[PDB]
C-alpha cells in the first residue's frame, strides 16, 4: 500500500500536456533514482522511467521526469487516448531495506470523441431452462464515456429484481464496457409476451427486446 | 526476458502461498527478481527479491512471512508467503529488478583517468579535480573524495500477473451456456453468438472461440459478482460451427461449447 503521495486524478485535453507528482520524504524520493510505471487495463505493468530523468526502452521523449528534493514530477505531453491509465511512481526506501510505490494516478484525457454503447441482448438458453432457470444477458460494448445507466422492461413494467449490472470497465481502447444480468425463473420467463434492455448513454438509449414466443 | 507466474488461483486462509516465476527468452544479465503486488482499488506494494549473489531482501512489513528462492538450473525464482490472510488477496507480479549501490562524485569532480593537460597519478583517487592552479603530478596535488554510495532500485520487466484469492469459499466449476442474439435481432449478415459461463468461484476463466481460430470480433466481459459470491462472465462473437473454449485452472476444468445460432422457436 501507498507511501508516496501521488494526486489521485489528473487530466488534461488532446494534444496537451499535464504533469503528475509524487512527494516522498528524504529517506525515499530525496535519495533519488525515482522510476514511474503506467497500467493499462490489458497489459502488464509498464517502465516509463528510471533514475529520476531516463527514458526505458521504448519509451517515447513526450514522456519526462523530473525531481527536486524530495518531490518527482511524471510530465506527459501531446496527450493520446492511448495514455490514460493509472501512474505510480516508486524509489528505494532506506536504499537496499524496501521499496516503496506512490498512491497512483488516474489520468482522463479530454475531448475524445463520443461513442454510443452497442447493445446486444441475448435469452436464456434451452440447456439453463431444462434447470427451471433463465438469464437475460445485456451486453453493453464500446461507449464513450463510461457511463451508462441500465434499466429492464416486462411487458412495459420496470423491473429491478434480481438485476445485477457490473460498473463500466475501460476497454482496450478508452472505450467502455458493461453487462447487466437478468435472473428469472423459467416460469416467469415463459409468462410475458417481450423482455428489454435500455440502455441509457449522455441523454441517448438504445433498447434491445427478446420475445419468448420468438426464442428459447 | 519474458516472465510468467504460475501457482494457485484460491488460497484457504491461514495456509502457505506458494508462487514460482519461469524466466524465458534470449538472455539474462544481473538483474534481481522480485514479487510485487496490486490489491483490487490499492496501490502497488513491494514483496522482496533475490539477485544473483543470492542476498534476499524483504517489505520489512512483511519479512516475517515472506520466503524467496530460485533455482537457476529452471529459471525459476519461488515465493512462499505464510498465514495468509483476504487481505492478501491482490494480483502477484514477478519482475526483474535492477539494484545498484552506485559510486558517486560531487557536483564539479572527475572520475576518470584522464587527468587533463600536462598531468598525471589521478588514476587512484575516486572523485578528484586539478583545481589548485597549475599542473597535477601527483594524487596529493588533486582536490580528491572518497565516492559516495547511492543505492537504485527501479522494476524493469514485469510479467503479466496472477490472480490470488484468499477466501474460505469452495472452488466451484462454472455452468456454460450457448447464447445466440437470431431469434431477437433477425439480422442475417451477422450473427452475434455468446457464452454465459455461470456461476463459479474463483476468478479467473480464459475464453477462446474456436481453439484461438476465432479472435476479432471476440469480446469478454468483466465478471459480475453476486452477494452470495459467486461468479459469471459472458463472452460474445459478432460473425460454420462455433465454440466456445472455457477453462477454470482452478477446478482443472474445460468445456468446450458447442454454440448453434438456434434461430427458430419450439414451441
Ligand atoms: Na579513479
Amino acid at each position: 500500500m501507498g507511501c508516496v503521495a501521488q494526486p489521485s486524478s489528473v487530466s488534461g485535453s488532446l494534444g496537451q500536456r499535464v504533469s503528475i507528482t509524487c512527494s516522498g520524504s528524504s529517506s525515499n524520493v530525496g535519495n533519488g533514482y525515482v522510476s514511474w510505471y503506467q497500467l493499462i487495463p490489458g497489459s502488464a505493468p509498464r517502465t516509463l522511467i528510471y533514475g529520476d530523468t531516463s527514458r526505458a526502452s521504448g519509451v517515447p521523449d513526450r514522456f519526462s521526469g523530473s525531481r527536486s528534493g524530495n518531490t518527482a514530477t511524471l510530465t506527459i505531453s501531446s496527450l493520446q487516448a492511448e495514455d490514460e491509465a493509472d501512474y505510480f511512481c516508486a524509489s528505494a526506501e532506506d536504499s537496499s531495506s524496501n521499496a516503496v510505490f506512490g498512491s497512483g494516478t488516474t489520468l482522463t484525457v479530454l475531448g475524445q470523441p463520443k461513442s454510443p454503447p452497442s447493445v446486444t441482448l441475448f435469452p436464456p438458453s434451452t440447456e439453463e431452462l431444462n434447470g427451471n432457470k433463465a438469464t437475460l444477458v445485456c451486453l453493453i460494448s464500446d461507449f464513450y464515456p463510461g457511463s451508462v445507466t441500465v434499466v429492464w422492461k416486462a411487458d412495459g413494467s420496470t423491473i429491478t429484481r434480481n438485476v445485477e449490472t457490473t460498473r463500466a470497465s475501460k476497454q482496450s481502447n478508452s472505450k467502455y464496457a458493461a453487462s447487466s444480468y437478468l435472473s428469472l425463473t423459467s416460469s416467469d420467463w415463459k409468462s410475458k409476451g417481450s423482455y428489454s434492455c435500455e440502455v441509457t448513454h449522455e441523454g441517448s438509449t438504445v433498447t434491445k427486446t427478446v420475445k419468448p414466443s420468438e426464442c428459447s | 526476458v519474458q516472465l510468467r507466474e504460475s501457482g494457485p488461483s484460491l488460497v484457504k486462509p491461514s495456509q502457505t502461498l506458494s508462487l514460482t516465476c519461469t524466466a524465458s527468452g534470449s538472455s539474462l544479465s544481473d538483474e534481481a527478481v522480485g514479487w510485487v503486488r496490486q490489491a483490487p482499488g490499492k496501490s502497488l506494494e513491494w514483496l522482496g527479491s533475490i539477485d544473483t549473489g543470492g542476498n534476499t531482501g524483504y517489505n520489512p512489513n512483511l519479512k516475517t512471512r515472506l520466503s524467496i528462492t530460485k533455482d537457476n538450473s529452471k529459471s525459476q525464482v519461488s515465493l512462499s508467503m505464510s498465514s495468509v490472510t483476504p487481505e492478501d488477496s491482490a494480483t502477484y507480479f514477478c519482475a526483474t529488478v535492477h539494484q545498484e549501490t552506485h559510486q558517486t562524485c560531487p557536483d564539479g569532480y572527475n572520475s576518470g583517468d584522464d587527468c587533463g593537460r600536462g598531468n598525471w597519478d589521478c588514476g587512484t583517487l575516486d572523485c578528484w579535480r586539478c583545481d589548485w592552479g597549475g599542473f597535477c603530478r601527483a594524487s596529493t596535488d588533486y582536490r580528491s573524495v572518497t565516492a559516495t554510495y547511492t543505492y537504485e532500485w527501479y522494476i524493469d520487466t514485469w510479467g503479466q500477473g496472477l490472480l490470488v484469492t484468499v477466501s474460505s469459499a469452495s472452488t466451484t466449476a462454472p455452468k456454460v451456456y450457448p447464447l445466440s442474439s437470431c431469434c431477437g435481432d433477425k439480422s442475417s449478415s451477422t450473427v452475434t453468438l455468446g457464452c454465459l459461463v455461470s456461476s463459479y468461484m474463483p476468478e479467473p476463466v480464459t475464453v477462446t472461440w474456436n481453439s484461438g481460430a476465432l479472435k476479432s470480433g471476440v469480446h469478454t466481459f468483466p465478471a459480475v459478482l453476486q452477494s452470495s459470491g459467486l461468479y459469471s462472465l459472458s463472452s460474445m462473437v459478432t460473425v460454420q460451427t462455433f465454440t466456445c473454449n472455457v477453462a477454470h485452472p482452478a477446478s482443472s476444468t474445460k468445456v468446450d461449447k458447442a454454440v448453434d445460432p438456434r434461430c427458430g422457436k419450439h414451441h
